[PDB]
RNA sequence: GAUGGGGAAGCUCCGUUUCAAAGGCCUGAUUUUAUGCAGGCCACCAUCGAAAGGGAAUCCGGUUAAGAUUCCGGAACCUGG
RNA sequence: UUUACUUAUUCAAUGAAGCGGAGCUGGAAUUCCACGUUCUAGCAUUCAAGGUCCCAUUCGGGGCUGAUCCGGGUU
């Protein structure tokens, strides 16, 4: 009879995520004339840490080509890269770690990083600490880029997208156990109120569709349909199987 | 700042206030040979044309 | 006067040329506000037919309502 | 319309401004001065601390218009009293009135100031 | 001479931060700028029925200076004529017993639209003039096939405002001539040639015609492309 | 939390720089008046929100029945001009 | 059913800055290609100097070019 947690969560009042300490959206650089025709360099000033994020973030300057003035970038910093170091930027850009480049300027098994999904974006896929895109192919008629995102999902982007050479540093982040519930609770309070959880078994049945019961049990199957409603959408959605994984990934 | 004189705010060089010694003496030193090396490198473009 | 073959053809709503208008100047309302002032009828007869006159004090609106 | 105009910004153009010539005035009769001397010096306070105030110190103490300010005050008491002005410090008092302890200048002598006024 | 040195500046990318160009092209214009240019565009863009772009087809310059100038000395009374009239009209009928007729017969060109479609309708009209930009085009629409019908020869101009110009008001919308002076009956006569040359002889080959279904400059150019090389091969 | 906008029958809701023509401050020249015409420089935006966050500058001695880094005596300091 | 067109509609970005089509120059066969930045944590702004033409004089000022043209479809 009660809004379940996952549905609280929408009206997002305790469940917006702690931002006063980031240090700004990661993006590329617009996408300008100098990065569709040449390219830019820029200056990594600083590799810094941002909370709520494995990555590290570095700020990078370049020249304003308009105005005598410099903008500052915050880049999520592929692995490698180091303060000092000058990154290029457009068409034109050697085929270096922390350069940004177009996908169709770049060979085929190439390693980039904050791919944009459209040009333009400035930065989508890919992000997260040792994650990478890898570029599988081109279809130059019909100017397409196909490429393999950390999920192992194939995606046909624009060659106009862009990404940055490299891997995104950080990786091997969740080797290490947290090993500890103050751990967690030290990620999550730079992150969201998402932690930490109560299992809807042990609520009771105004609670959870889990909850309630002379023993603590779902009752029936957790695998939810799709097309459930908000307050019935807790257990494994439109699961299309369940068990302990046994067998092979990257389905033909 | 804005209640004393110049002289507490600033050191008689380039870059006074703003720049340690050694910083400054870097930037010399890099803006004077990578201006000698744009020198070099357009001759060397113009002689391998 | 223009009003008796102003109000034959805006009954001709189906026809090509009112089609043309209609697309045109549809577009140009979903481009303006939701409620703007309008310099002067779009329809003269109808407006002089529900009773408006073209003197000072006379003011015409569009305006846009969700359906 | 062919004009260069380098920037891709365009801003609201600059139009004249007119200033108001109104066909008539907005309240006919301006009003005569709302804080004056004699409703910014309400009355003196002839309390015990504040006679010995005057006795001792130099200062006199008025009751004071609440919309009195210190330079209203120290002018509304040269004007009213033809004594030059040290400083004026100002409370509001318990009752919802304004106190001002008002210094005058080692030139004038505040209890004559006082005996010429009528509180001794 | 020695003292002065030659620094070019190079503006290509990633030098020497861009000079100040001519950026016209790619001003954000105010709304209703933006407004009135795309819905141009799209009258354009879409197929124009033939009613509509009939209108299109204007008087040239020639033509329609010279129909101007002579529509220019049949021009209405302005206020201080009738004033100078009425004043002459009324001291001569007042002593002079005149029945009203102290003066003369006007010969002046008709406007307005109801007063002209009348005209029109009652083959009064001998040259009516349809201003090409009535904003509701509906009030002008009918009148190219109206006058076709009851044989009046009419021009499709450029102006409802030279129109106004030629009847003393902002604008017009239609100017007519019903009578004209006889020292002018000829050059009517010619004027009228001309213009049904233009406009009442191809109406029948004009109302069959559908206008618009013009690409923009990109498209066109894309479109020129592709047929340069499928259709050319 | 207004505005521009959009939603809502509506009380009002959203949104806070957004699909807006959102600008005051410099001054050539003007000094028929340092402004309008007119040379030319800067903007991706109201406002509210802390008596524990940030923040210009004051101390000592004495004094009252009851005020004191506020009065008195002396000695300073900051801001604006 | 697959496909095209773009102006309705939809998405996104920008201080709507370089879009589209041509052209100059060089290379090579009407076509093609090229057409200002990559050792370095420096610097890059004053209608850009320069060139040129005009005026008006002792201050200087203006135009053109530098920086190709065309279409005003911001992309
Ligand atoms: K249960
Ligand atoms: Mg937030
Ligand atoms: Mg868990
Ligand atoms: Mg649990
Ligand atoms: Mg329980
Ligand atoms: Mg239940
Ligand atoms: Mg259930
Ligand atoms: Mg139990
Ligand atoms: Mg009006
Ligand atoms: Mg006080
Ligand atoms: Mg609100
Ligand atoms: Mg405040
Ligand atoms: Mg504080
Ligand atoms: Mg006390
Ligand atoms: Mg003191």
């Amino acid at each position: 009879g009660r809004v379940i947690r996952n549905q609280r969560k929408g009206a997002g009042s305790i469940f917006t995520s702690h931002t006063r300490l980031r240090q700004g959206a990661a993006k590329l650089r617009t996408l300008d004339y100098a990065e569709r025709h040449g390219y830019i360099r820029g200056i990594v000033k600083q590799i810094v840490h941002d909370s709520g994020r494995g990555a590290p973030l570095a700020k990078v300057v370049f020249r304003d080509p308009y105005k005598y003035r410099l903008r500052e970038e915050i880049f999520i910093a592929n692995e490698g890269v180091h303060t000092g170091q000058f990154i290029y930027a457009g068409k034109k850009a050697s085929l270096n770690v922390g350069n940004v480049l177009p996908l169709g300027s770049v060979p085929e098994g190439t390693i980039v990083s904050n791919v944009e999904e459209k040009p333009g974006d400035r930065g989508a896929l890919a992000r997260a600490s040792g994650n990478y895109v890898i570029i599988i192919g081109h279809n130059p008629d019909e100017n397409k880029t196909r490429v393999r995102l950390p999920s192992g999902a194939k995606k046909v982007i624009s060659s106009d997208a862009r990404g940055v050479i490299g891997v995104i540093a950080g990786g091997g982040r969740v080797d290490k156990p947290l090993l500890k519930a103050g751990r967690a609770f030290h990620k999550y309070r730079l992150k969201r109120n998402s932690w930490p959880k109560t299992r809807g078994v042990a609520m009771n049945p105004v609670d959870h569709p889990h909850g309630g019961g002379n023993h603590q049990h779902i009752g029936k199957a957790s695998t939810i349909s799709r097309g459930a409603v908000s307050g019935q959408k807790a257990g494994l959605i439109a699961a299309r199987r369940t068990g302990l994984l046994r067998g092979s990934q990257k389905t033909q | 700042y804005a209640t004393v004189s110049k002289t507490h705010k600033t050191v008689s060089r380039a870059y006074g206030g703003s720049r340690c010694a050694n910083c400054v003496k870097e930037r010399i030193i890099r803006a004077f040979l990578i201006e000698e090396q744009k020198i070099v490198k357009k001759v060397v473009k113009e002689q391998t044309e | 006067g223009a009003y008796k073959y102003l109000e034959e053809l805006q009954r001709k709503k189906q026809s090509d040329v009112l089609r043309f208008l209609q697309r045109v100047r549809v577009w140009e309302y979903r481009q303006k506000n939701v409620i703007h002032r309008a310099a002067r009828p779009t329809r003269p007869d109808k407006a002089r037919r529900l009773g408006y006159k073209a003197k000072q004090g006379f003011v015409i609106y569009r305006v846009r309502v969700r359906r | 319309a062919l004009k260069v105009r380098t920037s891709a910004t365009f801003r609201l153009p600059k139009t004249l401004k007119l200033a108001r010539a109104p066909k008539y005035a907005s309240k006919a009769v301006p009003h005569y001065n709302r804080l004056d001397s004699y409703k910014v010096i309400e009355q003196p306070i002839t309390s015990e601390t504040a006679m010995k105030k005057v006795e001792d110190g130099n200062i006199l103490v008025f009751q004071v218009s609440m919309k009195a300010n210190k330079y209203q005050i120290k002018k509304a008491v040269k004007e009213l009293y033809e004594v030059d002005v040290l400083k004026v410090n100002t409370l509001v008092r318990p009752n919802g009135t304004k106190k001002a302890y008002v210094r005058l200048t080692a030139d004038y002598d505040a209890l004559d100031i006082a005996n010429r006024i009528g509180y001794i | 001479n020695p003292l002065t040195h030659s620094t070019p500046k190079n503006f290509g990318i990633g030098q020497a931060v861009q000079p100040k160009r001519n950026l016209s092209r790619y001003v954000k214009w105010p709304e209703y700028v933006r407004v009135q240019r795309q819905k141009k565009i799209l009258s354009i863009r879409l197929k124009v029925p033939p009613t509509i772009a009939q209108f299109q087809y204007t008087l040239d310059r020639n033509t329609a200076a010279e129909t101007f100038k002579l529509f220019n000395k049949y021009r209405p009374e302005t206020a201080a004529e009738k004033k100078e009239r009425l004043t002459k009209e009324a001291a001569a009928v007042a002593e002079g017993k005149s029945k009203q007729d102290a003066s003369p017969k006007p010969y002046a060109v008709k406007y307005g639209l109801n007063h002209v479609v009348a005209l029109i309708e009652n083959k009064k009209a001998k040259l009516v003039l349809i201003a090409n930009d009535v904003d509701p085009i509906e009030l002008v629409v009918f009148l190219p096939a109206l006058c076709k019908k009851m044989g009046v020869p009419y021009a499709i101009v450029k102006g409802k405002a030279r129109l106004g110009t030629l009847v003393n008001q902002k604008t017009s919308a239609v100017a007519a001539l019903t009578e004209v002076r006889a020292e002018d009956e000829a050059a009517l006569a010619k004027l009228v040639s001309t213009i049904d040359a233009n406009f009442a002889d191809k109406y029948d080959e004009v109302k069959k015609h559908w206008g618009g279904g013009i690409l923009g400059n990109k498209a066109q150019a894309k479109m020129d492309k592709r047929a340069k090389n499928s259709d050319s091969a």
